[PDB]
């Protein structure tokens, strides 16, 4: 075509863990806090080369607050791969993960592709959730889990090439 | 000789949209209709509107429960004239205040220029002239109320966070630019996202320095100003501007429309068009009588149903409420207090 692969991805967490800064790291390159919230679903494109292969990647990003669950579901059993984010700053993202993944285990479709991700890990000082007890958590269900920091783009990039080689090893 | 308030007054009953308008008098419309802001309604009052011009006079509209429209002008020289006016079919006078009507179907406008949808600055145009124009109202069962659930109001700071600074926003009609709303951001203790608003605030109110800053830096009357200030130092004006930007708020709207949105999304990303996700318009004014009433606006781009298809347009959510007296700026208290009525519209470039 114009490309070797079409994925479609969805980014899902609680709301403010960072994952539009994540989406527009990934396709601008830039960082701003100069964005309303998402209200519904937000939709990026970006393309990457992996293994000489042209991928495609369409991405779209959930609004996080509970009341906008219900529309946010509908979008699950489209994608190829879901990326759960949480704010390693904030315990109380971290602690719903479980939810989001029961989310994934209700509306995705049953083979999906499944990242964990542990943004804003530039904030050092206010850090609450260690690399140990989210990876052992990744860990005993398989996923992979990275921290990342969209705002100085540490493993944003790697982040979904991971999820991409992932899906595509898949198919 | 002919005053803003009467100009407009006049426009509004031969009709917003008129075909006999030359399209340099429709900007030259917007640009005065843009003066009308909702406030608190009196008891019989389906909505109230108001206007404040620079040529010193001003215009009030009400509309009653029974659809039955009362405007209300002062010259510059202080003079009340009072008309009754009547919307029909060739003015649409009903379609162009911003008011929430219970009528049967959501309420479908025509842009009246090329506010080609493009950038950024297209988009809040756009919302511009949508924030001033009359919107049906939708039910909410307890799935989709913004109020119910585990978890009600949650969002409120980190919306705050990121709307401040990127939104239109109007205290009793002065227009509080960016620098200014970044002022507010930092003058209600939320510097950072993580944040919520400081312990003096939430009691005592914004400080009245900081006010008086926000205040300066407003585009505005000498007058309107003051009435900002004042506004300012209640603890209700933090409550008011924090709960305006609920992102939850749009959830009765969408739930009858996502698809179309997302697919208009789609659309915009395939074309490399730089459009932002949703656009806020808040506008809130303090009553001489002490009363506070927010009226909030998103807009956000959306596909005609499959009868016009590869038409794009926005879809306006308005939600209207009073902040009562000594509800305090705490999710908590917002939950049990606040008694918001949401409300949209679907507006089309006639193009
Ligand atoms: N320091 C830092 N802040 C971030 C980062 N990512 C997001 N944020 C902050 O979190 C806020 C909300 O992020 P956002 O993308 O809107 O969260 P969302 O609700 O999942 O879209 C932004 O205004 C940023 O200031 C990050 O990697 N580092
Ligand atoms: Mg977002």
């Amino acid at each position: 075509p114009e490309y070797d692969y079409l994925f479609k991805l969805l980014l899902i967490g609680d709301s403010g863990v960072g994952k539009s800064c994540l989406l527009l790291r990934f396709a601008d390159d830039t960082y701003t806090e100069s964005y309303i919230s998402t209200i519904g679903v937000d939709f990026k494109i970006r393309t990457i080369e992996l293994d000489g292969k042209t991928i495609k990647l369409q991405i779209w990003d959930t609004a996080g607050q509970e009341r906008f669950r219900t529309i946010t579901s509908s979008y699950y059993r489209g994608a190829h791969g879901i990326i759960v984010v949480y704010d390693v700053t904030d315990q109380e993202s971290f602690n719903n993960v479980k939810q989001w993944l029961q989310e994934i285990d209700r509306y995705a479709s049953e083979n999906v592709n499944k990242l964990l991700v542990g943004n804003k890990c530039d904030l050092t000082t206010k850090k609450v959730v260690d690399y140990t007890t989210a990876k052992e958590f990744a860990d005993s269900l398989g996923i992979p889990f990275l921290e990342t920091s969209a705002k100085n783009a540490t493993n944003v990039e790697q982040s979904f090439m991971t999820m991409a080689a992932e899906i595509k090893k898949r198919m | 000789e002919m005053s803003c308030a009467e100009k407009l007054l006049k426009v509004l009953s031969f009709g917003l949209w008129n075909p006999t308008y030359s399209r340099s008098e429709r900007q030259s419309f917007q640009e005065l209709l843009t003066v009308l802001e909702p406030v608190y309604p009196l008891p019989n009052e389906l909505g109230r509107v108001s206007a404040r011009f620079s040529d010193g006079s001003s215009l009030r509209i009400s509309v009653t429960n029974s659809e039955s429209i009362e405007a209300e002008i002062r010259t510059p020289n202080n003079e009340k004239i009072t008309v009754l006016l009547e919307s029909n079919e060739q003015n649409r006078l009903l379609q162009s205040l911003p008011i929430d009507r219970h009528m049967p179907y959501i309420q479908v406008h025509r842009a009246l220029s090329e506010m080609d949808l493009t950038d950024t600055t297209s988009m809040r145009n756009l919302l511009g002239f949508t924030s001033k124009l009359s919107t049906t109202l939708i039910p909410h069962n307890a799935q989709t109320d913004p109020l119910s659930g585990p978890t009600p109001f949650s969002s409120i700071f980190m919306d705050t966070c990121r709307g401040l600074g990127n939104a239109k926003l109007s205290l009793n009609g002065v227009d509080i630019p960016a620098n200014a709303q970044m002022l507010l951001r930092d003058a209600l203790g939320l510097k950072d996202t993580h944040s919520s608003p400081t312990r003096n605030v939430i009691d005592h109110g914004i400080s009245r320095h900081d006010a008086e800053q926000i205040a300066r830096e407003s585009s505005g009357s000498d007058k309107q100003k003051a009435e900002v200030v004042e506004f300012l130092c209640h603890p209700e004006a933090a409550t008011a501007i924090c709960s305006a930007f609920y992102q939850s708020f749009n959830v009765p709207a969408l739930t009858l429309t996502h698809e179309r949105i997302s697919k208009a999304s789609e659309y915009n990303a395939e074309r490399s068009l730089d459009t932002p996700n949703a656009c806020i318009n808040i506008s809130i004014s303090q009553s001489s009588d002490g009363n506070i009433y927010v009226t909030s606006h998103t807009g956000v781009l959306i596909m005609a149903p499959e009868d016009r298809p590869n038409e794009m347009g926005m879809l306006t959510n308005r939600t209207s409420y009073e902040v009562p007296q000594g509800v305090k700026c705490t999710i908590d208290e917002m939950v049990r207090a606040l008694q918001p009525r949401y409300a949209a519209s679907e507006t089309y470039l006639q193009n």
